[PDB]
């Protein structure tokens, strides 16, 4: 049973920073195309960040480039979101999903159930 | 049958239209069906998985299948082929950042379909890049579309564009006098008044009558153009209270051919307004409510077709259209279009609806 | 002259089917929309409804899918396929021609189902 865990979200000021990670249960990232979504109020489910297993390079939403990055420790069979310098508007539920495919897009095989990020001001 | 994807495409783009026309109520659009269609076929060479079901799902038909590509490039000769060069011009183009590793061995499959290539441009100096693609679709609408992409369309991390553009100025079969060209008064749908010229001719025009199921009733006329190819279609409701929206919100592309078919030449003066409009229409809003919400969303759209080695997503999808309905000037009972009316430009052999706007203000 | 006579109506069992027809005189057909209402001390409720040309059609909520409304223009009728009929479809089921301002009334046909 494949089992994807996200954790690491809470409450913190804005400008603040967190570390969201990703624990795999039943199967390795290797290989496997890596992203971070994100669903804030009054929003669809949007990209906030991904690693393509084509060649491994990173890629962010433009409202997050420079300010996040996303990185997978296959060592500890983790992905990690380092979300610095959080707004307001970063407020949404953080979930984890792989696919099987050279690139991030949908469909996805695995995805996981979220983590609560909330900036105040 | 070569006539099978005319209709497709023409019932999809009217299907377009109508987002367009419900987004954009009270303002003037000016919309080509056939446009819209063209370039999201080219779309779908593009695009795989997930993304490329939900265009062929609104679609209604594979780019890939046998025969539809030869079918669409013998129906694009067919309407760009009666010696229509000065009155009608279009282009299709997609645009993709130009050092991104594209699949091997598409571009020449992508050409073999559509005998254009998908161009690549650096969207990383951004001025020159939207210089680029506004020079190609202005030289390619024989100069009349100018700055598609506008300043801000695109920035620094634009990968993929999609632009169309289409310029029209058909002269009627028979022209309006010029001497009768008048100043009339104009109703807009906040009940105001302008005064704005008017052309002025009586002739047997061909002419039905098309009542909505609510009792609202409708006058429909076809003015030929020459060639005897293609026509344009006025239709309005007979009571200035009813908005156009009633129309827009039933049309279909089959509609308009039942209208042509119930249509009989009744001695007529019509007076209708000359217009010369220019719209932008931003087709993203339109085709996600039509299910094709996947290509415009960072990595959930399937571009694996053009390229696996990165993600990719349309950052803008724009058509651009300009049509021009003037006297045509060369060398009894009364029909009034003076209120909001809806024209549409329509190749008769094929049922192609090139053209499809809403004249809320001339 | 004017006169929009229904017929097809009869009793059924629920789930049973029932053909509507309504034929028109006096009038230019061709021009005017039909449609269908229904009533049983209740006011006339719109079911079905159909443009003069070009087959747009217009439903009640009640209906679903479940009727169809056509019309022959040579012929000089409007039809109702009523079909998955239920308890709830009981009620007399009148037609009526419409060029706005003007409207004709049938007089109706009776469909009951147990
Ligand atoms: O398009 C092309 N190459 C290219 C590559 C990168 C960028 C751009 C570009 C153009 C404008 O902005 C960027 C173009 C091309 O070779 N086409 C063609 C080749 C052969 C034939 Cl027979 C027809 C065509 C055509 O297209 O009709």
């Amino acid at each position: 049973q494949v089992q994807l865990v996200e954790s690491g979200g809470g409450l913190v000021q804005a400008g603040g920073s967190l570390r969201l990670s990703c624990a795999a249960s039943g199967f390795t990232f290797d290989d496997y195309s890596i992203a971070w979504f994100r669903q804030a109020p009054g929003k669809e489910r949007e990209g906030v960040s991904c690693i393509s297993s084509s060649d491994g390079s990173a890629y962010y939403a433009d409202s997050v480039k420079g300010r996040f990055t996303i990185s997978s420790d296959n060592a500890k069979n983790t992905v990690y979101l380092q979300m610095n310098s959080l707004k307001p508007e970063d407020t949404a539920v953080y979930y984890c999903a792989a696919v099987w495919a050279r690139v991030c897009r949908n469909p996805y095989d695995y995805w996981g159930q979220g983590t609560q990020v909330t900036v105040s001001s | 049958p070569p006539s099978y994807v005319a209709h497709l495409a023409s019932d999809f783009g009217v299907r377009v239209f109508q987002q367009v026309a419900q987004a954009s109520k009270d303002r003037n659009v000016v919309f080509s069906p056939y446009g819209v269609a063209s370039v999201l076929a080219m779309l779908q060479l593009t695009t795989g998985g997930e993304t490329q079901q939900q265009i062929q799902a609104a679609m209604g038909f594979k780019i890939d299948d046998k025969g539809m590509a030869p079918a669409l490039r013998h129906l694009y000769k067919e309407l760009m082929g009666p010696w229509n060069k000065d009155e009608i011009s279009t282009t299709d183009a997609i645009f993709v950042q130009r050092d991104l590793k594209l699949v091997q061995g598409f571009m020449p499959h992508f050409f073999r379909l559509f005998r254009s290539t998908v161009k690549q441009v650096d969207f990383s100096e951004v001025e020159r890049a939207r210089f680029i693609i506004n020079d190609w679709v202005k030289t390619h609408t024989k100069g009349m579309i100018s700055n598609l992409l506008g300043k801000g369309a695109v920035d620094q991390l634009t990968r993929l564009v999609l632009v169309n553009a289409l310029y029209f100025n058909g002269q009627f079969k028979t022209p309006f006098p010029d001497s009768s060209t008048h100043r009339r008064l104009f109703h807009k749908s906040d009940g105001s008044t302008v005064s704005v010229p008017m052309m002025a001719q009586t002739n047997k025009f061909n002419y039905t009558e098309f009542t909505t199921p609510d009792g609202h009733y409708y006058d429909i006329l076809e003015l030929p153009y020459h060639g005897d190819t293609l026509s344009m279609f006025i239709a309005a409701p007979y009571e200035k209270e009813v908005p156009l929206s009633a129309l827009t919100n039933i049309l279909s592309a089959q509609l308009i051919s039942h209208w042509k078919g119930n249509m009989t030449r009744l001695p007529r003066l019509l007076v209708l307004p000359k217009f010369s409009l220019e719209t932008e229409v931003d087709l993203r809003k339109p085709l996600e409510n039509l299910g094709m919400t996947d290509m415009f969303r960072q990595f959930q759209a399937d571009f694996t077709s053009l390229s696996d080695q990165e993600p990719l997503h349309v950052a803008q999808a724009l058509q651009k259209v300009k049509i021009e309905v003037n006297e045509s000037g060369t060398v009894p009972e009364e029909i009034i279009m003076d209120r909001p009316f809806l024209f549409v430009v329509r190749h008769n052999p094929t049922g192609t609806v090139l053209f499809m706007g809403q004249v809320m203000e001339p | 002259q004017v006169q929009l006579v229904e017929s097809g109506g009869g009793l059924v069992q629920p789930g049973g089917r029932l053909r509507l027809s309504c034929a028109a005189s006096g009038f230019t057909f061709r021009t005017y929309a039909m449609q269908w209402y229904r009533q049983s001390g209740t006011e006339r409720e719109l079911v079905a409804a159909i443009s003069n040309i070009g087959g747009v059609t217009d439903y009640g909520d009640s209906v679903k899918g479940r009727f169809t409304i056509s019309r022959d223009n040579a012929k000089t009728t409007v039809y109702l396929e009523m079909n998955s009929l239920k308890p709830e479809d009981t009620a007399t089921y009148y037609c009526s021609a419409v060029r706005l301002p003007q409207r004709y009334w049938g007089r109706g046909t009776q469909v009951t189902v147990s």
